[PDB]
């Protein structure tokens, strides 16, 4: 589509002066993040230890 | 608002010694230390040991990480840690 | 040549980028795959 420069120069000037030791609106409203679960398996129930594994992709 | 912590935070963290406790070769530096215990797992007595999962938090004074202007607490993020000086304190009675 | 290698393989390392796959733009990238078994050296029921 267009030259992959492009898509470069867009990609290494995303960054400049980021700094992300700060949260995006930090001082002005709290961050809001939608959190997306998808439960591959629930793993075995460990009754002797009081646990259960779980596999997710979290988003 | 946003320039202002940009140009606070670099400052702050701009000639810094990590390698220097806060106010190197005055009194001592006070930490506070306070726990918040999860859970105790297991008190094992073939093993003699207990696990124990907690939040661990400490608190001190530092001149050089002071900053004005900013009416807010600032949480920044846990990977700054590597660029600050932090009280190595450890478990004695560990095993792991 | 010998040197001709040397500066070959910096000339192909040389400007690319890591972060856009091939034939970014483009069709997609085919791969193929190949599996060669050493050994399965454990089928635990229990687990
Ligand atoms: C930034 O962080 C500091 C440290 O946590 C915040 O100060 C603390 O704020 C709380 C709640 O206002 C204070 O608690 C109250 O203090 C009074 C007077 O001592 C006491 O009678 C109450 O029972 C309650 O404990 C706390 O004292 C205060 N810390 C100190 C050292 O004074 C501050 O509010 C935060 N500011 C922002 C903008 O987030």
């Amino acid at each position: 589509k267009v030259p992959e420069g492009d898509v470069t120069v867009i990609l290494n000037n995303l960054l400049e002066g980021y700094d992300n030791k700060l949260r995006p609106d930090i001082g002005v409203k709290p961050t809001l993040i939608h959190t997306d679960m998808y439960v591959n398996s629930i793993g075995p129930v460990n009754a002797i230890n009081m646990e259960y594994t779980i596999d997710i992709f979290f988003a | 608002n946003m320039s202002f912590v940009k140009e606070t935070v670099d400052k702050l963290l701009k000639g810094y010694d990590i390698r220097l406790r806060p106010d190197f070769g005055g009194p001592p530096v006070c930490v506070g230390m306070n726990i918040d215990i999860a859970s105790i797992d297991m008190v094992s007595e073939v093993n003699m040991d207990y696990t124990l999962t907690m939040y661990f938090q400490q608190y001190w004074r530092d001149k050089r990480l002071a900053y004005s202007g900013i009416p807010l607490n600032l949480t920044l993020d846990n990977r700054v840690a590597d660029q600050l000086w932090v009280p190595d304190t450890y478990f004695l009675n560990d095993k792991k």
